[PDB]
Formats: C-alpha cells, sequence, structure tokens
RNA sequence: CACAAACGCGUCUCAGAGAUAAUUAAUGAUUUAAUCUUAACCUAAUUAACUCAUAAUAAAUCCAGCCCUAGAACAGGGCACA
C-alpha cells in the first residue's frame, strides 16, 4: 500500500525538487521563479520543469540565456503596460501562430 | 568543463563560506536567507538526501533592530524540566544577556524540522560584533546584500541634498520656536 | 523666527524679543492650486518615516510639534506627520534635534536598542506572554495605521500588525 | 627568587590552603559563651602551578594548591611527571583558588596556617560524610506513616510520588539516593586561634566532613566579610621577611586564654 | 442542533461568511479629497 | 596573461594539476565538448 | 502556468490543446517516409 | 586573480644528524579517547558528534556490497 | 484609584490624561475621583 | 549509646548588583497655559519574582592484592616515615 501511495507522490516529490532547483538556479541570476517561468511561457518556450532543472544543473550557459530573455519579456511586459500604446511592440512579446 | 570526475565532483558539491552584516538589520529578514543557504535551496545542484549546505558567518549581532514594539512585546520561553523552572525572557532582556541568542532561534525556528538541522546548525557562525577570528575571515568568499535598506538620519543626509529638497511651508517671523 | 533673550546686570532682568532671518518656501510648487502644504506639493501618500528631510520641516528645535493652526496642513495629514515623527524619534532619526543636558550625558545607560516602524511608546507595553493560539492570536502592531493609504508599488498591503 | 609584591587594593582576593580536620574542642569567651572549635591542621601546602586570568576565567586568575604528601608508588606517570618537574613530591588533594591578578605567587611557595590571623571570617569546602545509598527519610527529611495502625510495609515509604493528570513524574521529585559524599561549603566560620608551631587553626562551628580529611580553606566571600583583607598579610604569610618568631598561639580579643586569671563577674 | 433565533450570534456557515465579505458595503472614494482642493 | 584553462582541486597543488590536465587536452583537441564519433557508411 | 495568457492568445489552457507539440507526429522513419498514426 | 602562496618550511633538520632529523619529522603521532576523537572530528568536519559513532551488525550486513554506478 | 471601564467626569476639576497605555481620570480637589480605565 | 560509629533532644552557617508591575514628582509640544510621556531626551522613589557577580567540581591512560570515616555490585581515597 505504501509502495502505491509512494510511487503516486513521487510525481509530486520530483516535481517540487525540480522548482526548487529552477528556483535556486533563478535567484542565481537575481530572477524570481513566478517571473521567470511565466515570461518564459509567454515567449512560446514550452520547456517542463524537468528539462529545465536539467540545463540549470548541466547547461549554465544556456539557463543564463533563458533567464534573460524572461527577464527582457518581463520589462517588455512592463513597458508595454506603462505605455498603454497599441503601436508600440516589443520584439521578444511578438506572438506566432501555428504553422 | 573537461574536468576529472573528482575535482568536477569537488567542485560541484564545494562547501562556501558567507558573510552576512547585522547591523540594523531585522532577524527575521537575515535568518530567512541564512536558513536558504545553509539548507542550500540556492544550489541547482540541491537535494534532500545529499550533505549540499554552506557555512553563514552573521556579524554585527548586537546591533540588530527589530520592527515595531517587539523589542517589549516579544518574549521567549523555556522549560528546565523542573517545577517551577518555566522562564519567558523578553527580547530586549535576552538580547541584553545574550546577542548571538535572537538570530540563533530565528535561524533554529526557519530552519527544518528534520535531524539535518543540528548538522546545518553546527555551521553557523555568529558574532555580536566586527570581531570574527583570522582562521574564519580566511575562509570567506563573499558578502550577501542586507536585506534592509538602512535609513539614514537627519545629520547623516549631506548639504546639497538638504537644499535640493524643496521648503513645503514658510515659517511666520512672529512666531517663536 | 522669534527669540526671549534674558539678561541679568545687577539685580536687573531684561527680556527682549529678537526677530531673527527665516527661510521661505520654494517658488515653483507642483501643484499651486491646492491650499494644504503637502497636497500642494504633491507629496500625498508619499512620505514615511523613513523621509526625515520632510518631517524635520515644522517642528521644534526639542522634538516637540509645531500645531496645525500654523503650520497649515489638513487634519488626516497633520496626524500621519505626528505619528510619523513620533515613529523616527522612537527609531533613533533627528539626533540634533534632542534637548541639550550637559548633566545627563555623562552617565551612560545601558545601549539604545535599534528599532524602526514602532506604533506604542516603549515604556508602556507589556510583554505578551500568552501569545494566543492559531486562531485567536494577539498581534505584535508594526507601523501607523494612519499610513496605509500610502502608494503600494508592489501592490500588496501593508502588514500593520505582524 | 620570589615574584615582585604587589600593594593590596580594595577589589582583591586571596589565595587560601588545604589543611587536615583533626577534631573538635571547646573554647570559651571572655563573656562566659562556650564555643567549639574544629582543628584544621595545614600539614603541606605548596602552590603548584599558576593558571592565568585570561587562559582560566577571563575575570581572575587561579592558583593551585597542594595538601599533603602521598607516596610516589601509587600515583599516575603525568602527575608523577608534574610533580617531578615541580621539585616536590605528590600531594593527595589539589585544589584551584580564584584569586585576583595582584595576588599571585611563584608556584613551589610554601603555605603555613599563620596565612590567617586571629579574628576572621574563612569558608571550608569538602567532602561530607558519605551515608550510601539512604532511604528518603534520612536524605530529604519525609515524615514517615504511623508505625501500628494497621499499616502493612509502607512505615518508612516515600508514598505518593506525582499526580494523576501528569501520568509522569517531575525531575525535581525527591526520592531516595546517594547522600552524603559531595562537596559542600560552610560560610562565615569564625577563626579564634593560630597555632604556629604545628600549624592549626581553629575555626568556629562544624566543618563539613569527617576527621582527618583534606579541607579547602579560603577567605569569606560573603558581602559582609567583603575587604577583611586589609590587615592581613596580602600575598600570604613569610616567615623569614619578618625575621621574627610569631608567638605560639595567637589569640583573638575575647578567647579566654588558658593561662588566664580565673576571670570573675564584677 | 441550534434553533433559528439564538442569542450566540449563531456563529456562521463558511460560504455564508464568505458571501458577506464579498457582498461588503465598497464606500465611493474620490480621486481627490475635496477637502483643501479648492 | 590570457587564461587558457583552469582546475578545481582539494589543494592548490592538486587544483595547478588538473589545470595542466585541462590546458593538456584542450590542445590535444580532446575535449568534452569535442565532436562526437562519426558512425555513418561513406 | 500561464492559463490565461494562453486563453488571450488564443491557444489552448494547456499546451497539450491541439497545438503543435501534440498535432504533429512526434517521429518518423529515417528514409523519410511517414510513421503509422498516432492512437491518441 | 591572485598569485599562488608557497609554504615550504623544514624547521626539524638538524646540522648534526640528518638521519635523525627526517625521521624527527616523521615520528609524529598520537592517540586519543573515542569522546575526545569524535569531538575533535566534528570539530573539525563542522558536523554533529553522533555521526562518528559505529553501527551495528544488523545495519553493517544489510549494505549493498556492489552498488550500482553509472557513468 | 477606582479601576473602570467607562470613565466620566465627577467635577469640572478633573482631567483625563494617557498614561502608561490607559486612560486616567485624575482630580486634585477631590482625591476620590481618580478613575482608571481598565 | 555493652563497636572505634550513627543519631537529636545537642552544635555551626545562611549573602551583594541589575531589573521591574501598581503608584509618585522634574523638564516639555501636539493643545507656545498647564499635562509623569501607546511624544522624544536623560529622569529620580519604587513589590515579589528572574538573571548575574560570587561560591562547588574543574592535574586524562599505574592499578595486582591489603585497609578506609568510600561504598549494594561497579566506582573513589590511602599502603615511605611509624
Ligand atoms: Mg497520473
Ligand atoms: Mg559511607
Ligand atoms: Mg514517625
Ligand atoms: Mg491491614
Ligand atoms: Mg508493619
Ligand atoms: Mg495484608
Ligand atoms: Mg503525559
Ligand atoms: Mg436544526
Ligand atoms: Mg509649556
Ligand atoms: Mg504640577
Ligand atoms: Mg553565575
Ligand atoms: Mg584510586
Ligand atoms: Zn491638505
Ligand atoms: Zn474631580
Amino acid at each position: 500500500v505504501k509502495c502505491t501511495r509512494a510511487r503516486r507522490l513521487k510525481k509530486r516529490s520530483l516535481r517540487t525538487l525540480w522548482i526548487n532547483r529552477i528556483t535556486a538556479a533563478s535567484q542565481e541570476h537575481g530572477l524570481k521563479y513566478p517571473a521567470f517561468i511565466i515570461n518564459l511561457i509567454k515567449c512560446q518556450v514550452e520547456l517542463n520543469r524537468k528539462v529545465l532543472a536539467d540545463l540549470a544543473i548541466y547547461e549554465p550557459k544556456t539557463f543564463k540565456s533563458l533567464a534573460a530573455l524572461a527577464k527582457r519579456r518581463r520589462e517588455e511586459g512592463f513597458a508595454a503596460a506603462l505605455g498603454d500604446g497599441k503601436e508600440p511592440d516589443g520584439i521578444f512579446s511578438r506572438v506566432v501562430q501555428h504553422r | 568543463s573537461s574536468f576529472s570526475k573528482a575535482p568536477q565532483q569537488w567542485a560541484t558539491f564545494a562547501r562556501v563560506w558567507y558573510l552576512l552584516d547585522g547591523k540594523m538589520q531585522p532577524p527575521g529578514k537575515l535568518a530567512a536567507m541564512a536558513s536558504v543557504k545553509l539548507q542550500g535551496l540556492h544550489k541547482p545542484v540541491y537535494h534532500q538526501l545529499s550533505d549540499c549546505g554552506d557555512h553563514v558567518v552573521i556579524m554585527n549581532t548586537r546591533h540588530i533592530a527589530f520592527s515595531g514594539n517587539k523589542w517589549e512585546q516579544k518574549v521567549y520561553s523555556s522549560h528546565t524540566g523542573y517545577p517551577g523552572g518555566f522562564r519567558q525572557v523578553t527580547a530586549a532582556q535576552l538580547h541584553q544577556k545574550d546577542p548571538v541568542a535572537i538570530v540563533k532561534l530565528a535561524i533554529y525556528g526557519m530552519l527544518p524540522k528534520n535531524l539535518h538541522r543540528r548538522t546545518m546548525m553546527q555551521r553557523l557562525h555568529l558574532f555580536p560584533d566586527e570581531d570574527i577570528p583570522e582562521d574564519i575571515l580566511k575562509n570567506l568568499v563573499e558578502e550577501l546584500p542586507q536585506p534592509r535598506k538602512v535609513p539614514r538620519r537627519l545629520d547623516e543626509y549631506t548639504q546639497e541634498e538638504i537644499e535640493a529638497f524643496p521648503r513645503v511651508w514658510s515659517p511666520p517671523e512672529d512666531y517663536r520656536l | 523666527f522669534r527669540e526671549v533673550v534674558e539678561i541679568l546686570d545687577g539685580k536687573t532682568t531684561i527680556i527682549e524679543g529678537r526677530i531673527t532671518e527665516t527661510p521661505q518656501e520654494s517658488p515653483n510648487p507642483p501643484n499651486p492650486t491646492g491650499q494644504c502644504p503637502i497636497c500642494r506639493w504633491n507629496l500625498k501618500h508619499k512620505y514615511n518615516y523613513e523621509d526625515v528631510l520632510l518631517l524635520s520641516q515644522f517642528i521644534r528645535p526639542h522634538g516637540g510639534m509645531l500645531p496645525r493652526r500654523i503650520t497649515g496642513l489638513c487634519q488626516e495629514e497633520h496626524l500621519k506627520i505626528e505619528e510619523c515623527v513620533k515613529m523616527a524619534h522612537r527609531a533613533g532619526l533627528l539626533p540634533n534635534h534632542r534637548p541639550k543636558l550637559p548633566e545627563g550625558f555623562v552617565p551612560k545607560s545601558k545601549p539604545r536598542l535599534n528599532r524602526y516602524l514602532t506604533r506604542w511608546s516603549p515604556r508602556s507595553v507589556k510583554p505578551i506572554y500568552n501569545k494566543g493560539h492559531r486562531w485567536n492570536k494577539v498581534r505584535m502592531p508594526v507601523g501607523s495605521p494612519l499610513l496605509k493609504d500610502n502608494v503600494s508599488y508592489s501592490g500588496r498591503p501593508l502588514l500593520l500588525y505582524h | 627568587e620570589p615574584w615582585p609584591i604587589h600593594p593590596w587594593e580594595p577589589g582583591s582576593s586571596r589565595v587560601g590552603l588545604i589543611a587536615l580536620k583533626l577534631g573538635m574542642m571547646p573554647l570559651w569567651t571572655k563573656d562566659g559563651q562556650k564555643h567549639v572549635v574544629t582543628l584544621l591542621q595545614v600539614q603541606d601546602c605548596h602552590v603548584l602551578k599558576y593558571t592565568p586570568k585570561e587562559n582560566h576565567n577571563g575575570r581572575m586568575a587561579a592558583l593551585t594548591v597542594g595538601g599533603k604528601t602521598v607516596s610516589h608508588f601509587h600515583k599516575s606517570a603525568s602527575i608523577l611527571e608534574f610533580y617531578q618537574e615541580l621539585g616536590l613530591p605528590p600531594k593527595q588533594k589539589v585544589k584551584i583558588f580564584n584569586v585576583t591578578e595582584n595576588a599571585v605567587i611563584k608556584p613551589g611557595t610554601p603555605l603555613y596556617a599563620a596565612h590567617f590571623r586571629p579574628g576572621q571570617y574563612v569558608d571550608v569546602t569538602a567532602k561530607t560524610i558519605g551515608k550510601g545509598f539512604q532511604g528518603v527519610m534520612r536524605r530529604w527529611g519525609f515524615k514517615g506513616q504511623p508505625a501500628t495502625h494497621g499499616q502493612t510495609k509502607t512505615h518508612r515509604r516515600p508514598g505518593a510520588i506525582s499526580t494523576g493528570d501528569v501520568a509522569r513524574v517531575w525531575p525535581g521529585t525527591k526520592m531516595p539516593g546517594q547522600l552524603g559524599n559531595i562537596d559542600r561549603t560552610a560560610f562565615g566560620l569564625k577563626v579564634w586561634r593560630i597555632n604556629t608551631k604545628h600549624n592549626i587553626i581553629y575555626v568556629n562551628g562544624s566543618v563539613p566532613g569527617h576527621k582527618n580529611c583534606l579541607v579547602k580553606i579560603k577567605d569569606s566571600k560573603l558581602p559582609a566579610y567583603k575587604d577583611f583583607c586589609k590587615n592581613l598579610p596580602f600575598p600570604t604569610y613569610f616567615p623569614d621577611g619578618d625575621e621574627e618568631a610569631l608567638p605560639e598561639d595567637l589569640y583573638d580579643e575575647n578567647v579566654c586564654q588558658p593561662g588566664a586569671p580565673s576571670i570573675t563577674f564584677t | 442542533g441550534s434553533k433559528a433565533v439564538t442569542r450566540h450570534r449563531r456563529v456562521m456557515h463558511f460560504e455564508r461568511q464568505k458571501l458577506m465579505a464579498v457582498t461588503e458595503y465598497i464606500p465611493p472614494k474620490p480621486t481627490i479629497n475635496p477637502r483643501c482642493l479648492p | 596573461r590570457k587564461l587558457i584553462a583552469e582546475g578545481p582541486g582539494e589543494t592548490v597543488l592538486v587544483a595547478e594539476e588538473e589545470a595542466a590536465r585541462v590546458a593538456l587536452r584542450k590542445l590535444f583537441g580532446f575535449t568534452e565538448n569535442r565532436r562526437p564519433w562519426d558512425y555513418s557508411k561513406p | 502556468a500561464g492559463s490565461q495568457w494562453r486563453l488571450q492568445q488564443g491557444f489552448a489552457a494547456n499546451p497539450s490543446g491541439y497545438g503543435p507539440l501534440t498535432e504533429l507526429p512526434d517521429w518518423s522513419y529515417a528514409d523519410g517516409r511517414p510513421a503509422p498514426p498516432m492512437k491518441g | 586573480t591572485k598569485p599562488i602562496p608557497r609554504p615550504d618550511p623544514v624547521h626539524n633538520i638538524e646540522e648534526t644528524h640528518d638521519l635523525v632529523l627526517k625521521t624527527r619529522l616523521e615520528e609524529k603521532g598520537e592517540h586519543l579517547e573515542q569522546g575526545p576523537m569524535i569531538e575533535q572530528l566534528s570539530k573539525m568536519f563542522f558536523t554533529t558528534k553522533h555521526r562518528w559513532y559505529p553501527r551495528g551488525q544488523y545495519h553493517r550486513r544489510r549494505r549493498k556490497p556492489n552498488p550500482p554506478k553509472d557513468r | 484609584f477606582k479601576t473602570k471601564g467607562v470613565l466620566k467626569k465627577r467635577c469640572r476639576d478633573c482631567y483625563l490624561v494617557k498614561r502608561r497605555g490607559r486612560w486616567f481620570i485624575y482630580c486634585k480637589t477631590n482625591p476620590k475621583h481618580k478613575q482608571r480605565q481598565m
């Protein structure tokens, strides 16, 4: 019974571990986890927590590139909200459709 | 990148000594980042079973600051086990008795309630003032930024800034101060 | 600014008033149409205990507050600044706005404990020995409730009791 | 090679001795009262080692004093090496006295019972008479149960030990155990007589411990008797410093001497 | 089981408490305080 | 004054030896980031 | 997370919803011939 | 960067007999009790005193003789 | 002193002052009017 | 009290500093008077607690046998004067 329950909880435990690692590597770049995740989603970069943790552990430069992209998207969104103008759009804030 | 297995392991799981100034800083905000560093939640290689943990040296403990009236309201309760041996000491009295005790108890509280808490506490060094032994000073890697911005007093303000700040109101000449 | 001068010359007391030069208001305020000082200078919901350059403008040299009929503030802001001045004085700012006592400065006492955002007086609050359980919790109040209308860039409300 | 002798200061403290408790004697006072004195014989007191203030406590230095001589054949190798480097035979009881920095004495210096003068208050530390594993009535003084009113196997039992709701006994519960073999201190014991030839101190009142045991004597630390070391020899008693032999018996101003006119009231 | 009307304020069900908190009155707040507005 | 390689170690001598090994590997082209072996049919 | 942003942009609340990450064939033969279709 | 510190000092060298001087740097040994040794180890490695105590037969028998290894 | 929950002036010479975290009705002419807010 | 000991009914000793709650007054604005101040500055008279000076232990690896005022066993103190 404990084996079945722990098999169910293993996914949650490993997801929490990946989230903790992504945080660690994010505040190591001076960026918070919620902002990093939302700005990575806004860039249509659909990398799950496991892959993000793998990149954080073994690809420091790639993870720093991802953090820089997420941050840049964050200032782009903040500037768009401050300006409140339909015409001014950021470079990385453009949305691409399916093809 | 192209290291041998043993040096790569040592570099990955090496211990780091951090410095933390405690002058005019809240114990909760200091000890929260302290607990983060002791657990190792700042490492992407972190795991509960692994022994990933770094040392933290907190200085200027005697000059700590409490927000609000916590100095007179916050209490610390202990019991010696013997009947009638239940003591409740105010935060001010506890700080006057032992300056280290405040931050020590805050870190102990925010550390996990597992058996590893004692192990990570043994890696914590707290000093009331800027008097750190050389053997520990030679281990420091970096100093973490203060979590709270210390406000300046009136005399600490520069005269050019004082003149730049406008006078909102004009006092009358007939009034006496 | 007026000053009372007393001269003692052979069983004779001379009390005289002296008028000195006083600084005036800056020429260009952002909002000249406001009658009230802070909320014509556009500082409403902007100042705090950290802001000493604004709190120190209208206070007596001995740390006392100044009358509203002389200052000109609207009542809410007068009360807010009274609370802020009390908070700064208890926190340890405004070091030169203390009375000068040559006798009491030699017998030093216990070091002044650092504090900030303190609401009550340090000598009037009794320590909470029961501290309450989770459902009924006796909080330690931090900061004055009059400062709840200040601008919050983060957007989160200010925790006045913790 | 004596160490420099510093002048006495009001905040200074003095070194003690380690004597041997001989017995008890009566002693009458000039007002007709009868006191009981205990005999403390200073056989062999020597300063063994000196620990500096910062390396011992940070407030006061420590001087180590040895007691009565013992045999070399039953001591350990390290103790024998220490006494070999010191140049003195091994001692039985080795104690530590907390002294001020101005009353330090070179190790290897002997101490004599004339270190205390007639009229003074001393504190006595020793292991009391160990009565072994004793019952609760003799250890804590609890009242027993009635002996013959039907009580069954309960005449000396402690009875209830705790409370039903607590479901446990408190750590401060009084119960039978070891009694006596522990270091106790008696404070404010007046000294009436100092015998110089045999090095004997007559201390008023009872002394904790059996006869012929080693006893640690020091000044009284009571707040009422804090500053009586002014008239007393500050570093210690040096018989060679004065170049004058003290009288055989040093008496107090109230002790009725054995040679007395058989005082009568008027 | 208590009556419909009681003296102890009849501590309320959680969803009704949430409903009351949501439907609490919100006074109209002007942009500028009219006291020392012109 | 140009960094060609770096190496970690428990002691300074071991760290220097590891740095020399890393520089040697970089010079010889045998690096962890090198081209994987070509397994194809020419 | 990020569901409201995707709903505003028109994509599904879940990246698994009708997106190219799931609709496209995730593998094919090295020759280039199409793979057997997916049961889902 | 900073230069590499180098510490090379041999104070055990004797001008009379270097053969004995060489053993003067190798004849250093020390032995302590369990308590003091565990305290010294805990102080040196910044850990607790309970880690260095041994374990029983039940735990020593159940350890895997050939644990799996990756890489 | 009398400890009370509600304080009132029993004469025109009483004055109300906040001290030690409580309210105090102090009277000099009639000392029996001394009231302390509990 | 028919043991060298134990015992009371017999004898000896028993303490300095800080700190406070209630409550008094000095100085002083909001409220240029006054006002002990969930206004500051130093204030002074102040309960019991509670901590701290101070006091006790606080020299590691000889232990076969024999004594002990040391002890259930294990431990601990002695075995050179004589
Ligand atoms: Mg599932
Ligand atoms: Mg016995
Ligand atoms: Mg009886
Ligand atoms: Mg019966
Ligand atoms: Mg019977
Ligand atoms: Mg029966
Ligand atoms: Mg229980
Ligand atoms: Mg019903
Ligand atoms: Mg006045
Ligand atoms: Mg008056
Ligand atoms: Mg103490
Ligand atoms: Mg022995
Ligand atoms: Zn206004
Ligand atoms: Zn009245």
